[PDB]
RNA sequence: GAAGAUGAUUAGAGACCAUUGUAGUCCACACUGCAAACGAUGACACCCAUGAAUUGGGGACUCAGCACGUUAUCUGACUUCUUCACGCGAAAGCUUUGAGGUUACAGUCUC
């Protein structure tokens, strides 16, 4: 792109070789503000970047309506990255290229256990998960493997993302209002690492933030 | 702490000042969720706070602003006139940053602003007015350390340290023992002497 | 009537650089804000020229809303140090303190114990 | 259908009374219970101030002798009448919960 | 809601054969006035001799003119 | 610690960290998750470094537990003095 | 009343777990109370608990490390047998992995690992993650 | 005061309004059981946090070893936070006083 000047703390890190991974900056838990940390760390040939809506939407006015552009944006990697934006312009292309920004800024990672199978590296979800957005919730039930993805071709989508390719679905409510089934499959997937488990538990160490260890030449940076 | 000699313990001047300046009482009106802080009531009303409790408290919070090698990363506020002055004074010395006057929205989340930054840590007069600046500490990732009120909430506050923020006299002496301290720990002024300046400078005026 | 945002903005940098527009006259705080301004227009000048007399009417009384460089001499206006001086007189060099029976029972029941005026 | 007001306007709480005792009003003679309906107490006046120090002047063993006396009424409302007198009006939502108590 | 008892199971029964009569979609199957009510007897088709050549005007959105046979 | 194969090599991206007053997962999604770093002191008053962390969960300053556990946590530890 | 003893425990635990509070207060005491916990705090999910007597019925106390998600109670105790765990551990539990359904049988009260171990099913009784 | 009568109002008007007036409005003994009979929230039981009050009981000469009030505590009722915690809900809203503890779906019964 053109030349970018970090006004983030992180920013300034990602762009010496101090972060060296998105694990760093999600494991002590600091927000991204700005899409450019992803894409220095995680280089491109791993990044994927769909549109799973675009729609007109239209605000009331006097006579004549003033129209805009609602769309969502999806993005990650199948190695168990993913992040859904959404956002609106008032014409195509903006609400488009809008998008793109706010969903590398929402990316969580991803856990993948196993079904109760050991063997390669995960197929599947490690338990069963909810998420909510409306009327809907889903329900993640982990599958067997050889399943495929056994569900509906919106969440296919947003699960081929997450590196889960077995896997077994149903929903609830109003499922026909697309943006909605989005956000809510997109919590679900989250909900994984929200939720404690024997085998993570060994009151595992903490250390110091890389901001703290590396303040000094932040203050350079500032500089 | 330990191992250690008793050190960073309350004394007799210490007490001495704080009984006189009247940073030992609280606000009168008792508490929301600060219940465990007072220490009975008087005759006039007023919730006394304990003593032992408040300066533990402000030993913590010393070793909080210790642990940060690069103080300008901390920041002091108040929108409070009688915890402006004492600000300050405190930045001078121990190098924080800090806004005063009146906190302004999106200093800490808001990146079009070229009064833009970023905290490791935040500090507050009063956690009831300072409020906005909570809030954004919250989605920032940055703990709080506040002087409380008894009335005041506890929302979005870490570590609170009891404190009457009634009158001059009562926040000067809590800034002045915290500055104190902290160049103790950082600089190695002894605790031998008596602290080389005095609380009347970090007393408002009027200019 | 009312002036512009352009007008008092202008008006207030030009008294924060220069304290040698000090007038309640109209004619020379013109004179010299035109020479110094490039604003090209006649209407504005004279506005600013107005509203530069306006503000040294009123710090006649004190209070503005203007800027000046003032505010560098009333900072230092303020000298606090004194010898003790209310610092060791709250800590009663005989000068005295007394205070709730509560106050009383909690110090003396402290590792410390009661200081002394108290 | 939705709940405009928690209270629906009344002084009286859910699972107590259901039935408390209908008031006329007196402006149209219209009946509703006594908590929905609208109290105010008046203190009027038996003299404006124009005529009254006039009458004091011709009086000698009242106005200045006694201070004169008020007619007072406990006046009960209609919700209609009300606010056709504009003694009460709309308020935004924020205002709305808003009570002043008994007192004035 | 429902009753989860051991031998609640005769109060479950006689529910569910209550309300599959608020059912229209038990009714058309179960019930024989459905089968007499069709023309065809509930078969697959039918004959007929046509008698008449009706015209058949249509709905307002739409206006047209249908072609239609009285059998 | 984490998921294992059965060849015993981890699977996981990373380990969460842990809140030690509820002994819950901190997720990177809480960012009101603070770790708050106090350094430790000896005899003479110098600093031995920062040595001991806290970490404090997103859903303690939802209504204020936070100072409470704090507490706990630090007396345990002779940090904070009680008589 | 209560109809079911572990009903009215088990729904102490669960919301006192869900705020992080590190004891809960348990108002009755059954001899069948004592053994779920038991199970629960050999595998690691409890810290310790009392019995306390009043002479009447005890209140038991317990200690939560914070280590547990949800404590169950299946309630009509629905017969459960020796190819229909696979049922159960599917269906009412998010994981095989570390799902727990605890059972009754005439030898004890087990886990449903030991009750396939030792080949006895039998009614359900709890279940815990 | 339904019905009725008369006068207005109106293009038309027992209309809404005004003056009247029967049944009825009251009581006793019989029927009727039809309401927005609403909290549009079934009943019993458990867990669940913030603040300030009110209503009863309890605790620290002559209807009189009394009565009231204040501080603090407790049990039982009605409700407010117009700073009600968690959570739930499509939202409005609901919060120990549930519509909360529910897709991690099972306390009990019934309509």
């Amino acid at each position: 792109k053109e030349e970018w000047v970090p006004c983030t703390k992180l920013g300034r890190l990602v762009k010496e070789q101090k972060i060296t991974s998105l694990e760093e900056i999600f494991l002590f838990s600091m927000p991204i503000k700005e899409h450019q940390i992803v894409d220095q760390l995680i280089k491109e040939s791993d990044m994927r970047d769909e549109l799973m809506l675009i729609v007109p939407v239209q605000k009331a006015t006097s006579a004549g309506q003033r129209t805009r552009f609602k769309a969502f944006n999806i993005v990650g990697d199948g190695n168990g990255h993913i992040g859904v934006g959404a956002r609106v312009g008032k014409e195509v292309s903006l609400a488009i290229r809008a998008s793109m920004i706010a969903a590398k800024l929402n990316v969580v990672p991803i856990r993948r256990g196993y079904w109760g199978n050991k063997i390669g590296e995960p197929h599947t979800i490690p338990m069963k998960v909810t998420g909510k957005c409306g009327s809907v919730s889903v329900r993640l039930i982990p599958a067997p493997r050889g399943a495929g993805i056994v569900a509906a071709p919106v969440p296919k989508k947003i699960l081929e993302f997450a590196g889960v390719e077995d896997v077994y679905t149903s929903s609830c409510g109003n499922t026909r209002t697309r943006g909605n089934f989005i956000m809510a499959t997109f919590y679900a997937l989250r909900k994984t690492y929200g939720f404690l488990t024997p085998d993570l538990w060994a009151e595992t160490e903490v250390s110091r933030d890389p901001t703290d260890e590396h303040s000094d030449f932040l203050t350079m940076g500032s500089k | 702490v330990e191992s250690g000699a008793k050190v960073l313990r309350m004394k007799e001047g210490d007490v001495q000042k704080l009984v006189a300046m009247h940073c030992h009482l609280g606000t009168k009106n008792r508490s929301n969720a600060m219940k465990k802080y007072i220490h009975s009531r008087t005759k006039e009303g007023t919730n006394i706070i304990d003593l032992h409790m408040t300066w533990e408290k402000l030993i913590l919070a010393a070793r909080v602003i210790a642990a940060v090698e690069n103080p300008q990363d901390v920041t002091v506020c108040s929108t409070r006139l009688f915890g402006q002055r004492a600000i300050f004074k405190f930045s001078q010395l121990v190098g924080t940053s800090f806004l005063a006057g009146r906190f302004i929205p999106g200093t800490f989340t808001n990146q079009i602003q070229k009064k833009f930054m970023q905290p490791r840590v935040l500090l507050v007069t009063d956690p009831r007015t300072d409020h906005q600046a909570l809030r954004e500490a919250s989605l920032v990732n940055i703990p709080v350390i506040a002087f409380c009120d008894t009335d005041a909430p506890l929302e979005f506050v870490d570590i609170a340290i009891p404190c009457n923020n009634r009158g001059r006299y009562s926040i000067s002496m809590m800034y002045w023992l915290l500055a104190r301290e902290v160049l103790r720990l950082r600089g190695t002024i002894p605790r031998s002497v008596p602290w080389d300046v005095k609380v009347d400078l970090f007393f408002y005026r009027d200019p | 009537k009312i002036r512009t945002k352009t007008v008092k903005r202008a008006s207030k940098q030009l008294v924060e650089k220069y304290f040698s527009k000090l007038n309640k006259d109209f004619y020379q705080n013109k004179r010299v804000v035109m020479d110094v301004t490039i604003a090209r227009s006649k209407k504005l000048k004279n506005k600013i020229a107005g509203y530069t007399t306006h503000i040294m009417k009123r710090l006649a009384r004190g209070p503005v809303r203007g800027i000046s460089l003032k505010l560098q001499e009333e900072e230092r206006e303020r000298r606090m140090d004194y010898v003790p001086e209310v610092s060791h007189v709250d800590q009663a060099i005989q000068d005295g303190v007394h205070v709730d029976k509560q106050t009383f029972s909690m110090l003396k029941r402290m590792e410390t114990g009661v200081p002394r005026h108290v | 259908m939705t709940t405009k007001r928690r209270n629906h306007g009344r002084a009286k709480p859910p699972c107590s009374r259901g039935r408390t005792r209908p008031v006329h009003c007196f402006n149209c003679g219209r009946l509703a219970p006594k908590d929905k309906a609208v109290g105010r107490f008046v203190v009027r006046r038996m003299l404006d101030q124009a005529s009254a120090r006039d009458v004091a002047e011709a009086s000698n063993v009242y106005g200045a002798g006694f201070p004169m006396p008020k007619l007072y009424m406990k006046q009960r409302f209609c919700i209609a009448c009300a606010i056709h007198s504009r003694t009460v009006r709309a308020r935004p939502t924020d205002m709305r919960k808003r009570r002043f108590t008994t007192k004035v | 809601t429902k009753a989860n008892g051991q031998h609640a199971a005769r109060k479950l029964v006689r529910l569910r054969r209550k309300n599959r009569w608020a059912d229209k979609g038990w009714k058309k199957s179960h019930t024989f006035v459905a089968q007499k009510a069709n023309p065809f007897g509930g078969s697959s088709h039918a004959k007929g001799i046509v008698l008449e050549k009706i015209g058949v005007g249509a709905k307002q959105p739409n206006s047209a003119i249908r072609k239609c046979v009285r059998v | 610690i984490g998921t294992y194969n059965e060849e015993g090599v981890n699977v996981d991206l990373y380990i969460p960290r842990k809140c030690h007053a509820t002994n819950n997962l901190i997720t990177s999604y809480d960012h009101s998750a603070v770790q708050i770093a106090i350094a430790n002191v000896d005899a003479n008053g110098v600093l031995n470094g920062t040595t001991t962390t806290f970490c404090i969960a997103g859903y303690l300053r939802r209504q204020a537990e936070s100072d409470h556990a704090i507490n706990h946590l630090a007396i345990s530890k002779g940090i904070i003095r009680i008589k | 009343t209560m109809m079911s003893v572990l009903a009215n425990a088990l729904r102490c635990i669960a919301s006192a777990e869900r705020r992080g509070k590190r004891q809960v207060l348990i108002r009755p005491s059954s001899k069948v109370v004592v053994k779920f916990l038991q199970v629960m705090q050999k595998h690691g999910y409890i810290g310790e608990f009392e019995i306390i007597d009043d002479h009447r019925a005890g209140k038991i106390v317990v200690n939560l490390n914070g280590r547990l998600n949800k404590c169950g109670a299946i309630c009509p105790r629905f017969d459960c047998t020796t190819p229909d765990f696979e049922k159960w551990v599917k269906n009412i539990l998010p994981s095989r992995q570390f799902g727990f359904v605890v059972l009754t049988t005439s030898l004890g009260i087990m886990d449903h690992e030991e009750a396939r171990a030792r080949n006895t099913g039998g009614k359900v009784l709890g279940f815990f993650y």
